[PDB]
């Protein structure tokens, strides 16, 4: 459903940030790891990433302790005053390895035969990912740097079976983390990739993690999609409806169309920002048809062609104000003249 | 703090975690599991925690405990065991919060088994029954109004709708922590004050005030002041 | 039982309940349109029937086949029905009441001729055994008198060639937003009125053109107007019945959800208990 | 009034001609952009391959 | 003639835009062609240089 | 089996099973949509299945304490006659409650007279 | 385990048995892997059509419970499936 | 992948999957509420879905003993062409069995002529 794809695209998007990246391949078959590695050097920089590999052919202890070793490597950067991003591919397979180890040592079994302390496995694994204040990092670095604040962001991956969320390992991990990106399967089969599902996927940290321009231009997307979900069920067999509901429905359908993109194409904050602005300010309202992908590509090409300075300013600042609002209006107004 | 003669509040961040940690410890010790995989001593451990939270001839400990129900299953042994000890239930709603009403407590799903006439007093009890039934009737008329329209309603029906709107807004309250979020100084409403306010709204007094007079206004005597300015 | 299949059924019933709610929305909107169209139609038919009512007691009179009270050898019925389902039992009740009166005439040896305005009526009465002499189906969301004239034209020819003696129209009355009733009404041979002759007001246009031909045209208009108002009222009744049925279906779907979920929860709990028992016992 | 109709018609025809000129000029600009960017991208990827 | 001039202006606008469109699509085809050619050139060079 | 119990008894029992199985199938349609969306034949079999279910009941002598109704003993010929009559629609004109807690079919007719 | 071993299955169902279909064989859930080889040539020839006919009959019967009128191709298959059943 | 396979091939596969996914959600809708509740666009989608789901079938040389028919081998280009034609509606007017148990789409039109 795209778990690996989303993880590796985040890693690729950290090419030019100060954020170092780590990819932990647990139980992955070897040739897939080779494909991912070649993709990482091919579509960007593998120079910024540490790749920890434990294929299905290696002993259970090695697989069990691979994510902890990756955690140590990330924790180095965390306490050096620098930011980092780590991905744990298939934490469920690490749980499987721990199950095997515990059972062969004759330790008492639990709910799904897992040992009693599996929660204490994933909990102490994940609670090492944090943001760190200046005094801690300055004392740790012994004064090498004085005012910075390091961090280690974590993006673990879990495989549910037929989408059962009440299983032991998934529920433990869901309790441990703060926010989940839920990837539903029938949206992926429908071609809406990436297949994230609003309403079930939340972020417990809130809008304090967003940059200002992304925060301003994303508040209404939530509402539009929420209204679309319930009104589209009525859409399939309805006509002669209230025009307010008609527009709400149709705008929801096209904003759903907008939030999908090719696999190895990451998008900068300015590009995402102006596309969301086009959706929110209504510049797509008269273009609510199949062309939206080509329309987005043409808009990006045109903006690159003649209005680059705003792109640079937005990418550098992430700021938003009246002048920026009007400049975005001018850009969209000019683009509507072109193809 | 109880032995000092005080009435204490004990906040438990999640009782489900206490139960689940009990399960983990029991598994580590190797004892045979019961029911849906829980520890053989679930009820005893829960009782040991809960039986100590009581009122003594001097001092007391009242407790607010956050509850999570696994798999949304209200028959699951941890919810079922926990509910045997709860005296009251407070439910917080995203829907109520979206309207801007704070605290975002849903009055229809929240209950307390103290709410009986011989426990709380006949007047308070019948006031609560009236408020609950009126809000329920408004929740049904809201579906009807959405589907057909307000032209279908009678004058009695319209009056019920209006009073329900006023009641819904009078439930809101400015907190002292809400000073920084809203600027409103924040207030503390006594039991008799809130009973008098809701009795007045139910029995037709203040039908001449606008519904916004009751929003974040504290007591009813301050609602009339807000309406005087408004 | 079984966890995955029960969860599949739960998903399906959830989706069906949501769809029934949406269908209720559509039904309510269509009822609004239908009732305003009825409001438009009401004055024209009301005035025309008042006209023929005063003609029931005028002086300087002359005869007309649609006016006199001739004997009954066979009876004609103009039957309105839906072409769709999910409207409750409106068509069934109307058909049953017509069957009752047709049985009453069959007791007297009087035959029945039937003209249908909807597909359900055509199916019901061709499979039951009523003599369908005219039929039109699939009128549409906005019905028009133009297409309905044809069956009425056939019934009028049956009367005016002398074969058909008494003619009725059957339809459901839009008594209220939430209440309706099936009715059978006397259409062609003029019903009774309470009056005496009004001797004079203005001018007796009657003999400027031919009285007979003009009266013929007027009564044509009268019958057509009655039929059109009946059809519009029945469509309003159809939308009301459909919205009621959809509401009932939604509540029943919720009822099934709240019980299938109990079966699912007990199944999950029992399955986990069994598997854990197997593990612990197998440790040996 | 017929004189006014003719005047406005000629103005609109000339305006359409000018818009056509600008639109086709932007088409040519796009063509040049695509061609030279493709050349540069090709050389960039080739140099990367030999470095690898 | 006023309405005919309106129609003529709109038609001329759309015709000019479509004539720009054909240029754009031809340029896309050319970009794909040249990128494929450069990829083949560099790849074969990789093979022979590393072998030797 | 017809070789030991006779053909009329065997046919009556199999017909009862067929009708009740069809009624079970129709229940899940009725639960969501109600009885209006059924075929007319389906409504007929629903009515007869409900009447059959009511006719399966019987007031025992030993149960006279819990209820108050006098007990009843029914012969095999009577019961096969009654179920054969219901299956072929001889008693379509009687209400359902006439068949509840009665003995032979004659008793059900008498009960229907007093409703 | 036993289902995994054998060269075929013959399923007998309570619903079919109560409905009066005896023997209560359910096609589409029962198959013979030896297939047409385990028949006389006449029986092979004639049974080939029956096998598909009943299985697709049940699909049509489920798919068209409530359509009062129907296309007579599907009507023919529905009635023929009833005959064969 | 549109890179690994022809870009055309990728789009064809994605479209087929999208259509069949849209049919599965409508299965229970139509089963309970009826075929004519659909919009005409929905009914067009239902038609194309059933035709597509027939065109996935195939006779095998080694499945010839079970069925009594010859075996068919279809080249990949022909498969892409046939499914592209079906989705684009070039064969909207053929019946469902014209696609069932055939090879290339030319064989589909030949069997349609025989039908
Ligand atoms: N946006 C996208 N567009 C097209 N294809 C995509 C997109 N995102 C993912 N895919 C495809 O989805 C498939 C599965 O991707 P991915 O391996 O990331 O999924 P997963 O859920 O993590 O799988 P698994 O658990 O089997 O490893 C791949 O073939 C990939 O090309
Ligand atoms: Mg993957």
């Amino acid at each position: 459903t795209g778990k690996t794809a989303l993880a590796i695209d985040a890693i690729i998007n950290q090419r030019d940030s100060g954020i170092k990246a780590i990819y932990v391949a647990i139980g992955q078959k070897a040739s897939t790891i080779s494909n991912v590695v070649r993709k990482l050097e091919e579509h960007g920089a593998l120079a910024n990433t540490i790749v920890v590999v434990a294929t299905a052919s290696e002993s259970a202890a090695l697989q069990y302790l691979a994510p902890y070793a990756g955690a140590a490597m990330g924790e180095y950067f965390r306490d050096r005053g620098e930011d980092a991003l780590i991905i744990y591919d298939d934490l469920s397979k690490q749980a499987v390895a721990y199950r095997q180890i515990s059972l062969l040592l004759r330790r008492p079994p639990g709910r799904e035969a897992f040992p009693g302390d599996v929660f204490y496995l994933h909990s102490r694994l994940l609670e090492r990912a944090a943001r760190v204040n200046a005094e801690y990092v300055e004392a740790f670095t012994k004064g090498e740097v004085k005012g910075k604040t390091g961090s280690l962001t974590a993006l673990p991956i879990i495989e549910t079976q037929a989408g059962d969320v009440s299983a032991f390992v998934p529920t433990n991990v869901i309790s441990i983390t703060d926010g989940q990106i839920f990837l539903e399967t029938n949206l992926f089969n429908a071609g809406i990739r990436p297949a994230v599902n609003p309403g079930i996927s939340v972020s417990r940290v809130g809008g304090a993690a967003q940059t200002k321009i992304m925060k301003k231009l994303s508040g209404g997307i939530r509402t539009a999609l929420a209204q679309y979900r319930e009104l589209a069920a009525f859409s399939q067999f309805a006509s002669d409806l209230d025009d307010a509901t008609r527009n709400q429905l149709d705008h929801g359908q096209k904003v759903t169309e907008l939030l999908k993109q090719k696999q190895y194409a990451p998008m900068s904050v300015a590009q995402q920002s102006l596309v969301l602005f086009a959706a929110e300010r209504g510049y797509l309202a008269d273009v609510e048809l199949s062309k939206i992908g080509s329309f987005e590509a043409a808009l990006l090409a045109y903006v690159d062609r003649d209005h680059a300075p705003l792109m640079q300013e937005i990418n550098q600042t992430g700021g938003y104000n009246d002048e920026i609002e009007g400049k975005l209006k001018g850009i969209l107004d000019s683009f509507k003249a072109t193809q | 703090f109880r032995d000092e003669g005080r009435d204490v509040l004990l906040f438990v961040d999640n009782i489900y975690r206490y139960t689940l940690a009990g399960t983990e410890v029991s598994a580590l010790l190797g004892r045979m599991p019961s029911a849906v995989g829980y520890q053989p001593t679930l009820a005893e451990e829960m009782g040991v925690l809960q039986e100590r939270i009581t009122s003594t001839k001097t001092g007391s400990i009242t407790s607010v405990q956050a509850v999570y129900v696994p798999a949304d299953d209200l028959t699951d042994p941890s919810p079922a065991t926990t509910f045997a000890h709860l005296d009251a239930t407070v439910v917080l709603s995203r829907q109520i919060a979206s309207l801007g009403i704070y605290p975002a407590v849903d009055p229809l799903d929240s209950t307390s088994r103290q709410l009986d006439p011989l426990v709380v007093g006949q007047e308070h009890y019948d006031t609560a029954r009236g408020v609950q039934s009126i809000l329920q009737r408004y929740q049904e008329l809201k579906d009807i109004i959405a589907i057909l329209g307000m032209d279908e309603l009678s004058e009695e029906d319209k009056l019920v709708v209006a009073r329900a709107r006023k009641i819904q807004r009078f439930l809101s309250q400015p907190f002292f922590v809400a000073e920084v979020f809203t600027g409103s100084p924040g207030k503390y409403v006594s039991l008799k004050d809130t009973i008098r306010g809701f009795k007045g709204i139910m029995e037709g007094e203040y039908d001449h005030l606008p519904e916004q007079a009751f929003y974040m206004v504290g007591s009813i005597e301050e609602a009339v002041e807000k309406a005087k300015k408004l | 039982a079984g966890a995955k299949d029960i969860r599949s059924k739960i998903a399906s019933v959830q989706n069906t309940q949501k769809i029934t709610k949406a269908m209720e929305m559509v039904a309510a909107s269509k009822m609004r349109k239908s009732q305003d169209r009825m409001a438009a139609s009401r004055p024209y038919a009301e005035t025309m029937r008042k006209v023929i009512g005063h003609l029931a007691h005028g002086n300087l009179e002359y005869k007309h086949p649609y006016l006199e009270d001739r004997d009954v050898k066979r009876v004609g019925y103009l039957v309105v029905s839906t072409d769709r389902g999910l409207a409750g039992g409106l068509n069934i009740n109307l058909f049953k009441k017509l069957l009752a009166e047709m049985k009453t005439w069959t007791d007297k040896g009087v035959q029945a001729d039937l003209a249908m305005i909807g597909s359900k009526g055509v199916s019901f009465f061709n499979s039951v055994g009523g003599n369908v002499v005219a039929q039109v189906t699939g009128m549409g969301d906005n019905p028009s008198l133009s297409e309905l004239i044809g069956p009425v034209k056939v019934m009028l020819q049956a009367y005016d060639e002398g074969r058909l003696d008494k003619l009725y129209i059957v339809s459901n009355k839009f008594i209220n937003t939430m209440s309706q009733v099936p009715t059978i009404s006397q259409l062609l041979p003029l019903p009774a009125s309470d009056d005496d002759d009004l001797k004079h007001k203005s001018w007796d246009y009657l003999y400027e053109p031919d009285p007979k031909a003009l009266l013929d045209t007027l009564l044509r208009r009268y019958v057509e107007s009655q039929v059109y108002q009946g059809v519009v009222e029945n469509l309003a009744s159809e939308q009301a019945a459909r919205m009621v049925a959809m509401k009932a279906a939604t509540d029943n779907g919720g009822s099934l959800i709240k019980e299938l979920q109990l079966v699912y929860n007990k199944a999950r709990q029992a399955s986990i208990t069994q598997e854990l028992t197997e593990i612990v016992s197998g440790a040996a | 009034d017929l004189d006014l109709a003719k005047a406005s018609a000629t103005d609109q025809l000339k305006k359409a001609k000018a818009e056509a000129q600008v639109i086709i000029e932007q088409a040519n600009k796009r063509r040049s952009q695509i061609l030279d960017e493709a050349k540069a991208e090709a050389e960039q990827e080739r140099t990367k391959i030999v470095a690898q």
